[PDB]
């Protein structure tokens, strides 16, 4: 199994750059991996404040005490003895799936299958990152995984439900994170007229009328959800509460 | 046998290293006692690398000559008080034991093994080591008393490095009747929630500084913290004269009027304190109150 370790281009993500010129892998390798995480530094200053918390008591002076009391109170085990346990689940327990489960994957994949074509006839240019059968493939081979942790000789929806959720997690941050990069603007500009034109502060419209307003013009379908949910996006005059029928603008 | 930690289950050179005794004699906490330990094994001649080998593998030729070695060699550096007389036990094929490795062993065992809540847990712990303590005692079970040995060493380690960062901190405070030092902060801190613990350091402590060029005898005061309990965990030390004196200037030994004191201190004020530990010199007072205690203490008649 292998383990890798990489750097974008230009150092940091860059997010305003497209994804597709910011990562130099082609289709082929990329294939192969079937978790990629992309891991993006943060500043909040709060998660900052807990990192410096963490740094400075992880110097030597304390945690040579604070993780002796990890053996002591049993949250965690040795290093040698999780060798043990996971040389032993390797040799001993090999699980097998359910018919339940199979359907689920099978459902699942279309699902992302879908998404993905959604995505790339948006875009008009090819994924940087694919979803083949070898993905289908990898959760097949996750789930396995999880049921071989607990020695279960079956698997079950308990462990597809949490390879599915991480599955996601991998894909959502990497594949599809934000496929677009970044008719043209001219409608954005139009469609940021007319609603600070024809609705002010404090008040709020149904989603039904805007939108069977703007198909019945020229706007359309397609241009009013990406300008709606870009404008909360923006998230400086239109918030959404009550599900997705309150429009109120802030 | 000799006043040395632990000398049939360790290297020779950590028995002298960790020994209580030499080290307040040649003051191994700065270099220059390394420096004078370094010159006592090139004298008597035990090679270093032969000397940091364990006593079961150590060269059987200087093994019988230890005791005439240290006859010949320890004279010029006043280490001859050193030298006792001990009772060995031998049961089996097993090995030999001696009385203070067995104490050393028992009494680390009694400190590891294994508000008002916690304190419940911590006193319930005491009495589960205890038990443990008790049935290592058999001649069944020897790998209840190897791990206490270890145990021992572990501890003896953490109490030196504690003791030597106290005495280069010069945290020890003299007053004009009693020293006075606090743990404010540190590492391994809540490892001497334990009286016994604190014991063994205060008693270095009085080591070290009996042997010392200072006329003044005075009580020393001990403080600790546990951060869960916001509370100071204080023992009262008595002097000690050098092991090395005659039996003249012992008329009675030294009295330990720190009970008398915490007693009526806190018959006269109200303090949030809680005496009721058996040793009658070891009390618990609150952070916040510990300050206002002292001053009183300083100006009440000891």
């Amino acid at each position: 199994s292998v383990l890798a370790a990489a750097n974008p281009i230009y150092g940091r993500y860059d997010d305003l750059k497209s994804p597709g010129d910011n990562i130099d892998f082609q289709t082929t390798i990329l294939s192969r991996f079937d978790m990629i995480f992309i891991v993006k530094d943060d500043h909040n200053e709060e998660r900052d404040i807990s990192i410096a918390n963490h740094v400075i008591n992880i110097h030597t002076g304390n945690a040579n005490a604070m993780q002796n009391q990890q053996e002591e109170n049993g949250s965690e085990i040795s290093i040698e003895k999780m060798k043990r346990y996971i040389t032993y689940c390797r040799l001993k327990c090999a699980p097998r799936l359910s018919p339940q489960a199979a359907e689920k994957l099978s459902s699942n994949f279309v699902t992302i299958r879908k998404q993905l074509l959604i995505n790339e006839l948006e875009s008009t240019e090819r994924s940087s990152i694919p979803i083949t059968i070898r993905q289908l493939e990898a959760i097949i081979r996750i789930t396995e995984s999880l049921a071989k942790l607990e020695l279960s000789p079956i698997a079950q929806e308990r462990h597809v439900d949490e390879a599915i959720r991480l599955f996601q997690a991998s894909t959502m941050d990497a594949a599809s994170q934000d496929p677009i990069g970044g008719t043209s603007l001219s409608e954005i500009r139009r469609f940021e007229q007319e609603l600070k034109r024809r609705l002010p502060i404090g008040w709020s419209t149904s989603y039904q009328t805007l939108r069977r307003e703007f198909v019945d013009t020229h706007r359309f379908s397609q241009l009013a959800l990406d300008k709606a949910l870009y404008a909360l996006e923006k998230h400086e005059t239109i918030q959404l509460r009550h599900q997705g029928q309150n429009i109120y603008r802030s | 046998d000799y006043y040395l930690f632990l000398l049939r289950h360790s290297s020779l050179y950590d028995s002298f290293y960790y020994s209580n005794y030499v080290n307040a004699k040649l003051s191994l906490w700065n270099e220059n006692g390394k420096k004078r330990l370094h010159k006592m094994f090139a004298r008597m001649g035990i090679p270093l690398s032969t000397a940091q080998e364990t006593w079961l593998y150590m060269d059987h030729s200087i093994k019988r000559e230890l005791g005439i070695i240290f006859d010949k060699n320890l004279d010029r550096y006043g280490l001859q008080d050193i030298i006792r007389d001990g009772f060995v036990r031998t049961l089996g094929y097993r090995g030999s034991i001696s009385a203070s490795e067995f104490v050393e062993a028992l009494t680390a065992l009694l400190e590891v093994g294994n508000s008002a809540q916690k304190l419940t847990n911590l006193r319930k712990r005491w009495v589960s080591n205890f038990w443990l303590s008790w049935d290592a005692l058999d001649d069944r079970k020897v790998e209840l008393l190897n791990r206490g040995i270890q145990l021992a060493q572990d501890l003896q380690r953490a109490i030196f490095n504690t003791g030597v960062a106290i005495l280069e901190k010069k945290l020890i405070k003299h007053l004009r009747i009693y020293r006075l030092c606090v743990l404010q902060d540190g590492p391994d801190l809540d490892l001497y929630r334990n009286p016994l613990t604190l014991l063994r350091l205060g008693n270095w402590l009085i080591e070290c500084c009996a042997e010392s060029e200072d006329k003044q005898l005075l009580p020393m005061v001990l403080a600790s913290i546990d951060e869960n309990t916001d509370t100071y965990l204080v023992a009262g030390l008595t002097p000690r004269y050098p092991r090395g004196l005659d039996t003249i200037h012992t008329k009675k030994p030294i009295l330990n009027n720190f009970s008398m004191a915490f007693q009526q201190i806190t018959a006269e004020t109200d303090a949030k304190v809680r005496i009721d530990n058996f040793e009658s010199s070891i009390i618990e007072i609150r952070r916040e109150d510990l300050s206002p205690f002292l001053e009183k203490l300083t100006l009440s008649g000891l």
